[PDB]
């Protein structure tokens, strides 16, 4: 199966390699210019994972939105301003490094 | 109304010999190649059902095309009590009750059921209740109707689950103020770029007073004010040629101690204006996705 | 009328022996007969108070006469049932 | 309001919200004793003022099975026309559309 | 968790097509079993 | 410590009452709400004032139909003055039937002329006219009216209770807690937590402000609460309140 | 009046007893005058002989005995007492000083000993405990065998068919043993007992050239029989030898304390140790014993041993030959090659019932055995020779868990007497709870379903609907059990083309292994068949062409539909899902007044009333006496006509009397006097049913049509014609009891004359003490007076200022009777006084 | 920061026991936090602004 | 509906005003007597029983609001102390 690092972006330094099952479904193709937090794959994402460069205005808009994916199949609408109200609280702590 | 029910209410659609006779053409073909030994059981298994499974819906279709033509007072029916009404078309297309599922077991065919397993009957039950079901197609009828009360029993239990960890956090997620002490700059920019790859809708922007001066292309008195609310009709006007980041006030960009003002959230949906100091906005949207 | 804040700290030994009066030693808990607790026992009235509206357990003092006032004999105060 | 009977009569257009039938169920009431409730009662317990969905915005109580039929049945034409034209006499059939 | 209520009523439900959006219908005897803390109160200030 | 034994039975004749559920073999489930008059009753040509009238509201989803094999047969086997024998998946036919309405009185078709009582005017498109086989199940008691306001009450619980002469009172689950939560309420939150349930001081005190015409004041401190604090106090830990 | 028929379809047999599971089932287990000794003599045979070996010591059981009841029959309906009769066996107690019942000198022995009494059966076939009968239904379970299931992961070992083997004896023991490659060779005992199997061949007399020499050849997954025998590269034949090529000895090598050597190592796995003294501390369970065979010389587990397995070794395995583990591993490896034995799970050919008769059986065994625990308590306080009549074995011990099983078990419920019919239809169902090992509560979406079996065995339509759903269900039609367990139905054979008209009743053990046409098949004299593609059926399984095949055809179409569920006009109209909402709430119903036979039937609620029993049935010709309406006696021919002497068989005529869920239970003499009766002839029509059939509800006209509104939901308005003739009339009926007590104050007494200062509890109470019958008031009165003195008949000062202002006449004595309950009061129907009878009251 | 808090959820015998040693002075601001004790509702009708 | 209900809640830019507005003064109306009540009797509820009118209400003394007043202890410490309130009999 594939290798890399789930499409290990390559820069002007010294990139990285692991490994991950072959139960992966390929989302986004090559010449994209993606960042750190972007969803590579599909489904849901780690949050503590993206927590590392989204920080806080980009991981909170993503929980939020992923919910009303779901939702959004289904036929019901419901404002999203209900979760950014829920997701907040999540942003009350902040460990010291 | 005058509204009633006879033997001769229940009548049939001619469509119905129409769709038939294209199905029989795949039947006369299907034990023929059987008895040959070139097609396996296991493949005429899985083929009766991509046939007769389309062929219980066209039919439906196909009736309620003529109770909308050169009449629609006609009535059908029977007659039990429950919550329906007489005139199988009337109801159906008044948006009161009668699916096109429903109807099928009374003007067309009964369809295919289900084995206890997990399979599908070979030979279907077209015999309807009209002519009444042989003693055959009726045992089978009976495992399919099982499925019924057995797919449901996990949603009429306590689907509040979800309500149930919300509450118990935002409970003191309450408006504490009007006015924070917020500028405009540092607060959330909803850009067009998000959900699953770019599915971007209204109902982001839906209800939220915007804050920096966003310089839209186009003529002269032609921005929008720094403070003005945002109303279905104001957001058409953004998601149509902008397509860039909207400075708005959101509710993660307050400013304050436990607590959101009303500027930063938007509008209150129960009614028709902003909300006012006092909605509990951390238990109402425990409960707004809750009971859905 | 209202609360307010609560206050919370540990408990010493010396502030447990101004709420209690005495200390058991008999595991004997009341009589079937006389329907009356065991002296210096679980249910004795010489530390939990009296069992019956200004009265005590033997029989000195059941009129209302006596607002509150302990026993030489009994040792223990004239007080409701509440205060159990 | 007092009714002759054993039985709590509830309001047909608001069963869409209960979302229970009259075949049997069962169904208790509160009663507020303090002014306060009393007023609370009239200012977002009533239902005359919450018709509209929290949810979405869409109103919630809408006409079932009966109101409805009324409804459409006195609303209906026939259609099927040909054109237009001059037509003073001869036809004049029912109320066609 | 669960504190039961002092004043409670509990019967088969019905219909009623006399009443309105804002209007919901009750038994008769219920009413005096209900509100029987008050009914008292009203009868004393009238002659009953 | 007993003499001797007296039995008294109690036979009770239940009349007919608006209240109980009906249904036949087909599962026409219903209940009776109001009693029809015989003044505004509709009849036929000769004068028959309808015994029952049903509901032609909901069929479709029921699937059942059959009945009407009973009913208009069931109409023409009176005309003629003979018992019908129809097997399991078998017995007669719709052709068969047909044949047999052409007798009977006059109609063939089921849907007699009904002349309205109330205007006067025929309805538009007779009705369907004949017997049915149904059937009045029993009242369950499960379902008997019961509404309690004033009752005994426990030591250290001090809640509402429910005896034998006396009845019970309905208690307020969390599940209409949060419910009431959402709308931003307040006092019509602590009410159903104090004086009526816990509070026991605060219970007696509102019962004679409703005598005189007045209010109740505010509630004090729930029973449940001040114990705890004794409660804790067992635990080798100290509490103590405060005010401001 | 003409009758026209349609249909006819003849039948070659009619509807067999529905009654006839529980009524020859119990009679094969008391075994009283019939037979002498088979099915109570077996529950003697596991109890005794009962030895408490203490030195010189035995009892021995000869014989049984079924004597007089008590005392009367009419007399315990009236207290609550379980009618019975007690029963008497022989014992023969030895003492040290050589004192056993053989001689007529220092020899004592008694025979007549009177302590457990069972309960009987009477007519229909329902028992009676503490007054309300008891009606005990039989379980489905899944049938004690050798089956084959899966396992997962592995996906690299061995095993049987699959993987782990999975036997279920009844408690013996699971042999396991399954393969686990690398070293150690996994192999359990009884629970998970881990040791290398590579010594355990070893003590059943095979060397190393056995099962690593001669069987390594056809496979090379012996990874964990070639460890300990340590096989390597081709080397010095002797002076090597290990644990595998030696047997007394033994390797003498292991990282740990003790150390393996086969046969002086088995035990050593449990510490700390003892010397090998006992040949049999365990070897002694898997032989002769109730381990191996699962009944009585192997009755059940026969079928589903020789059938799979090889042959057979008498009851057990043996002494140091065990035929047990060799017959079964040689099936291991036989599948692994190529047969083909696999037991489907949800399969009635695999599951039977257990019927009263059964479970009268295993519920008598665990009460008799439990005096053994009290017979043993009372020998250390024995003197000499005192301790031989009834000083040992207890009554109540063995009168304990027999009386808790036909009044508190899983299977034990109260008759619904809400209507005859459904009384039936409560005893014709099968219950699938019961045992936690043959039933869980785990999800089981293939199983709660119904399986295309079940046709002809359980009615896939009548199925109480809700969460236990596919769990309960009914008997059909034709469907009946035998004396072993599983339901066998008729089932006409042929033999290629011709067809014989004889039908065959056949299990459905043999009911997937051959094929079963249809029904409605054509057929043209019998010889011929009008065919190429019958379309038949195999195992859950439809298949089709060949006509050959074929062996056993559908002789009725009504094998499908239950009892109940064949009474409704027109099936094939119905849907399955109204099918059953009108046959659950059939058994609902309530005898009403106005009751009359359905305009239109099957034929069917004729056989219902009679095998119920609810109609008067006469067993002897002759004419009638008298026809009241309460009671009617038949006089006979058999003896002289003489006033006093003659055949006097009064038939009581139960009038209104109350029942298990209050309803009405009443029957109406519908026979004249003077018209002589025969056999066969109906005395009076039941309750709810008219000349003997159906007749629950009544017909009434509609003019279908709705009415503004008020027809909203399941609304429905009713004429009030209707209630001016009251059609709908039904009989509660209650029950009210006053019980006199000892006070200390006094004992009160229950009189008409009471020193009462009231006259309304002297305007009822008349007829000395008690009340008339019949009348009106309303609730809140007085039923029977009472007299309870209060105060010690002491009045006190501050006391007599109240009544000094309404009226001073305060009396020693109230009016302390028995209130109305809040509600609906009623008349009354009987009254009994039993002021202090002469009769055994307690 | 209140200890009443996590008592009324998951884990309370711990929070009993933090807060009673450095002795936390908890004031009625949350929502469940009142519910127990019976006093006016810290928000909804009834809040400080 | 109900008379003057939806007139309060559109005068104002709120509607979790208008609920203390009519409550903390109405359930004081009743434990302070009724002479607090200095309004003419032309702003009071009507009620149709025995040919007359009863009871009160309220709603309809909202007209002056104004926005700092007093604390809210002292809404029922003075309250209660100028007037009693209680229950006799003769």
């Amino acid at each position: 199966g594939k290798r890399r690092l789930v499409i290990t972006p390559v820069d002007g330094s010294d990139p990285y390699e692991e490994m991950i099952p072959k139960w992966r479904q390929l989302n986004v193709f090559e010449g994209e210019r993606v960042e750190r937090g972007d969803v590579i794959s599909d489904g849901p994402e780690a949050p503590h994972d993206i927590l590392r460069l989204r920080g806080v205005h980009a991981v909170t808009r993503y929980i939020v939105n992923e919910v009303q994916d779901v939702y959004r199949l289904q036929g019901v609408k419901i404002n999203d301003k209900h979760i950014e109200v829920i997701v907040r609280q999540m942003l009350r702590k902040a460990t010291i490094v | 109304s005058g509204a009633s029910v006879g033997i001769d209410d229940m009548v049939i659609p001619e469509k119905k010999h129409e769709i038939i006779s294209e199905a029989e053409a795949e039947v006369a073909e299907i034990q023929e190649q059987f008895q040959s030994g070139l097609v396996t059981a296991g493949e005429r298994y899985n083929k009766v059902i991509d046939i007769w499974a389309a062929a219980n819906d066209r039919v439906s279709k196909a009736m309620m095309d003529n109770l909308q033509t050169e009449t629609v007072i006609n009535r059908d029916g029977q007659e039990e009590k429950q919550v329906s009404f007489n005139s199988i078309y009337m109801m159906a297309d008044s948006g009161a009750r009668g699916s096109a599922a429903q109807i099928r077991q009374l003007a067309g065919m009964r369809g295919l059921m289900a084995k206890p397993d997990g399979s599908i009957i070979e030979t279907p039950i077209t015999a309807n209740f009209r002519e009444g079901l042989n003693v055959l197609q009726y045992f089978i009828s009976t495992h399919g109707a099982r499925k019924g009360l057995a797919d449901t029993a996990l949603k009429t239990a306590n689907s509040g689950y979800l309500t149930r960890r919300l509450v118990d956090v935002a409970q003191d997620l309450v408006v504490t103020e009007d006015d924070c002490g917020t500028h405009e700059g540092i607060m959330m920019t909803p850009v067009i770029e998000g959900g699953d790859v770019k599915e971007p809708l209204r109902d982001r922007v839906l209800g939220r007073v915007t804050a920096e001066d966003v310089l839209k292309p186009g003529t002269a008195d032609i921005l929008v004010p720094r403070n003005t609310l945002l109303h279905e009709q104001w957001c058409d006007l953004l998601e149509e040629n902008s397509v860039d980041a909207v400075k708005v006030r959101s509710v993660v960009s307050c400013d304050t101690d436990f607590g959101v003002c009303a500027h930063c959230y938007g509008r209150d949906l129960a009614r028709g204006h902003i909300i006012n100091k006092g909605e509990a906005i951390g238990v109402i949207a425990a409960q707004s996705i809750g009971e859905p | 009328e209202e609360f307010d804040a609560i206050k919370i700290a540990l408990a010493s030994p010396d502030m447990i022996r101004s709420w209690s009066f005495g200390e058991v030693k008999k595991p004997e808990t009341i009589n079937y007969r006389t329907f009356k607790p065991e002296r210096d026992g679980l249910f004795c009235a010489r530390i939990f108070g009296p069992v019956k509206d200004y009265e005590c357990l033997c029989g000195k003092y059941k009129r209302l006469k006596h607002r509150g006032v302990i026993c030489e004999k009994c040792g223990v105060e004239v007080t409701q049932t509440k205060v159990r | 309001v007092l009714i002759e009977g054993k039985a709590i009569q509830l309001h047909p257009l608001v069963c869409a919200a209960y979302n229970a039938d009259f075949d049997g169920d069962q169904m208790a009431v509160h009663v507020p004793l303090t002014l306060e409730a009393q007023l609370e009662a009239r200012a977002l317990m009533m239902s005359t003022n919450n018709i509209l969905s929290p949810a979405n915005g869409e109103p919630i109580i809408v006409p079932s099975q009966d109101v409805v039929l009324g409804l459409y049945y006195m609303t209906r034409d026939c259609v099927n026309a040909k054109g237009e034209g001059m037509v003073l006499t001869g036809p004049k059939e029912a109320e066609r559309l | 968790l669960g504190k039961r209520v002092d004043y409670s009523g509990r019967s088969v439900i019905t219909v009623g097509p006399y009443l309105r959006l804002h209007q919901c219908g009750l038994p008769k005897k219920m009413a005096l079993e209900l509100f029987k803390p008050f009914i008292y109160g009203k009868l004393e200030l009238r002659g009953l | 410590g007993v003499l001797k034994i007296v039995k008294v039975y109690l036979a009770v004749k239940r009349r007919i009452q608006p209240g109980d559920k009906m249904a036949g073999r087909h599962g026409n489930k219903g209940v009776i709400s109001k009693i029809n008059p015989i003044e505004d009753m509709p009849y036929d040509e000769n004068g028959t004032p309808v015994d029952i009238v049903l509901n032609p509201l909901g069929v479709p989803s029921r699937m059942n139909i059959g009945q009407i094999l009973e009913t208009h047969l069931g109409m023409a086997a009176k005309g003629i003055g003979m018992p019908i024998a129809t097997p399991v998946f078998d017995g007669a036919k719709e052709a068969e039937i047909k044949e047999l309405l052409k007798l009977g009185d006059l109609p063939t078709s089921g849907q007699i002329r009904l002349y309205d009582g109330r205007t006067g005017e025929q309805f538009e498109r007779p009705v369907t006219v004949g017997y049915m086989y149904m059937l009045k199940l029993n009242h369950l008691v499960d379902d008997k009216m019961h509404a309690r306001s004033t009752g005994s009450y426990s030591l250290v619980t001090q809640q509402p209770l429910g005896g034998k002469a006396q009845f019970g009172g309905q208690r307020f689950g969390e599940m209409e807690v949060w419910a009431l939560e959402a709308y931003g309420a307040a006092y019509t939150l602590q009410e159903m937590l104090t004086v009526k349930s816990d509070d026991v001081n605060g219970r007696t005190k509102m019962y004679k402000n409703i005598v005189d015409g007045n209010h109740q004041m505010e509630p004090g401190m729930p029973e449940s609460f001040n114990v705890l604090l004794k409660e804790i106090r067992s635990l080798g830990i100290n509490i103590e309140l405060e005010d401001e | 009046r003409i009758r026209k028929d349609f249909g006819k379809r003849p039948q070659v047999l009619d509807v067999p007893y529905l009654l006839s599971i529980q009524l020859d089932s119990f009679q094969k287990f008391i075994e009283q005058d019939p037979e002498g000794q088979y099915g109570l003599e077996a529950a003697f045979r596991s109890v005794f002989p009962i030895q408490s070996y203490s030195g010189n010591s035995e009892l021995q059981y000869v014989s049984y005995r079924l004597g007089e009841p008590v005392f009367d029959v009419q007399e315990c309906q009236i207290r609550g007492v379980t009618y019975s009769a007690p029963l008497r066996v022989k014992l023969r107690l030895v003492i040290y000083e050589r004192e056993a019942p053989e001689g007529t000198v220092k020899d004592i022995k008694e025979q007549e000993v009177y302590m457990g009494e069972i309960p009987l059966m009477t007519d229909n076939g329902t028992f009676v405990i503490n007054g309300t009968e008891r009606v005990i239904v039989s379980q489905l379970h899944r049938s004690p065998g050798v089956f084959f299931d899966s396992d997962k992961g592995k996906t690299h070992s061995s095993g049987k068919v699959l993987y782990n083997a999975r036997i279920i004896p009844y408690r013996g023991s699971w042999l396991d043993f399954e393969f686990d490659p690398k070293d150690n060779l996994f192999v359990r005992i009884d629970r998970r007992r881990k040791l290398p199997a590579t010594i355990i061949l070893r003590a059943l007399n095979y060397t190393t050239e056995q099962i690593l020499d001669l069987f390594f050849e056809k496979v090379d997954l012996l990874a964990k029989l070639s460890q300990s025998g340590h096989k390597r590269i081709e080397t010095l034949f002797t002076n090597d030898l290990d644990h595998g090529p030696y047997i007394s000895e033994t390797l003498r090598v292991d990282p740990t304390n003790d150390r393996l050597s086969a046969l002086v190592e088995i035990y050593r796995m449990m510490r700390p140790g003892e010397p090998p003294t006992r040949e049999a501390a365990e070897s002694l369970f898997e032989n002769l014993f109730f381990s191996e065979d699962r009944y009585d010389l192997s009755a059940v587990g026969r079928m589903k041993f020789n059938r799979s397995l090889l042959r057979e070794e008498i009851e057990g395995s043996g002494i140091l030959s065990k035929d047990d583990i060799i017959d079964v591993m040689k099936k291991l490896i036989d599948i692994r090659n190529g047969k083909g034995e696999v037991d489907d799970i949800d399969h009635l050919g695999n599951r039977r019932i257990r019927s009263v008769g059964e479970m009268a059986e295993n519920q008598f065994r665990v009460g008799l055995v439990r005096v053994e625990r009290a017979v043993k308590e009372r020998l250390s306080l024995g003197d000499l020779d005192t301790l031989m009549p009834q000083d040992m074995i207890n009554a109540k011990p063995i009168s304990a868990a027999v009386k808790e099983f036909f009044g508190s078990s899983q299977l034990s419920q109260f008759m619904d007497q809400n209507n005859p019919l459904s009384e039936i239809t409560h005893k014709r169902r099968i219950s699938a709870l019961g045992p936690g090992g043959l039933t869980r509560e785990r999800a089981g979406f293939e199983v709660r379903d119904v399986h295309p079996t079940h046709y002809g065995r359980v009615c896939p339509i009548e199925t109480p609907e809700g969460p236990n759903i596919g769990l309960i269900n009914s008997l059909s039609v034709y469907a009946q059990t035998n004396e072993y367990g599983f339901l066998e139905t008729p089932y006409r054979k042929v033999t290629d083309g011709v067809v014989t008209d004889e039908i065959h009743y056949l299990s459905a053990i043999e009911e997937g292994n051959y094929v079963i046409a249809q029904a409605n098949s054509n057929l043209d004299e019998e010889g011929h068949f009008v065919e190429d593609l019958v379309t038949c059926r195999s195992k859950g399984e439809s298949s089709l062409f060949s006509r050959d095949q074929v062996d056993y055809m559908d002789v009725s179409t009504q094998q499908v539909v239950s009892v109940g569920a064949s009474l409704i006009p027109f099936l094939e109209h119905d849907d399955a899902n109204r099918a059953l909402m009108g046959a659950n709430m059939q058994r609902q119903a309530v005898p009403t007044l106005r009751a009359d036979k359905p305009l239109v039937g099957t034929g069917m609620e004729r056989a219902v009333a009679v095998d119920s029993g609810v109609t008067a049935v006469a067993k002897r010709g002759g004419v009638v006496q008298y026809v009241d309406a309460s009671r009617i006696v038949i006089k006979v021919n058999e003896d002289e006509m003489y006033p006093g002497e003659a055949g006097i068989d009064i038939y009581n005529l139960t009038k209104y009397t109350r029942s298990n869920q209050n309803t009405c239970i009443n029957q109406m003499p519908c026979v004249s006097l003077g018209e002589p009766v025969e056999r066969g002839d109906v005395l009076a029509d039941g309750p709810s049913t008219d000349l003997g059939e159906l007749a629950l509800g009544q017909n009434m006209r509609v003019a279908f049509m709705p009415w503004n509104g008020y027809n909203f939901e399941d609304s429905i308005l009713v004429s009030e014609r209707v209630v001016q003739e009251d059609r709908f009339t039904t009989i509660h009926i209650q029950e009210l009891a006053c019980v006199s007590r000892d006070t200390k104050l006094g004992p009160e007494e229950i009189t008409a004359d009471i020193p009462n200062v009231g006259e309304a509890a002297l305007s009822k109470l008349d007829e000395s003490g008690i009340v008339y019958i019949g009348a009106e008031v309303t609730g809140g009165d007085i039923l029977v007076g009472k007299v309870t003195p209060k105060g010690e008949t002491q009045l006190t000062p501050e006391e007599k200022l109240l009544r000094a202002i309404f009226g001073e006449k305060a009396s020693d004595v109230k009016d302390s009777s028995l209130r109305v309950p809040n509600g609906v009061s009623g008349t009354v129907i009987d009254v009994q006084v039993f002021t202090r009878d002469g009769v055994e009251k307690d | 920061e209140s200890f009443i808090s996590a008592a009324s959820f998951q884990e309370t015998t711990r929070v009993l026991t933090e807060a009673a040693v450095a002795g936390k002075r908890d004031e009625l601001r949350g929502l469940k936090e009142n519910v127990i004790v019976g006093r006016l509702i810290p928000a909804g009708t009834g809040y400080a602004y | 509906a109900r008379v003057t209900v939806q007139d309060a809640v559109e005068k104002i830019g709120n509607r979790f005003d208008l609920v203390l507005v009519a409550a903390r003064r109405a359930r004081q109306m009743q434990v302070g007597g009724k002479d607090p009540l200095v309004p003419e009797e032309n702003d009071k509820t009507t009620v149709i029983a025995l040919r007359e009118i009863e009871e009160g209400l309220i709603n309809n003394q909202i007209l002056d609001v104004r926005e700092r007043q007093e604390q809210q202890e002292q809404e029922a410490a003075e309250l209660q102390a100028v007037t009693a309130i209680a229950e006799g009999r003769r």
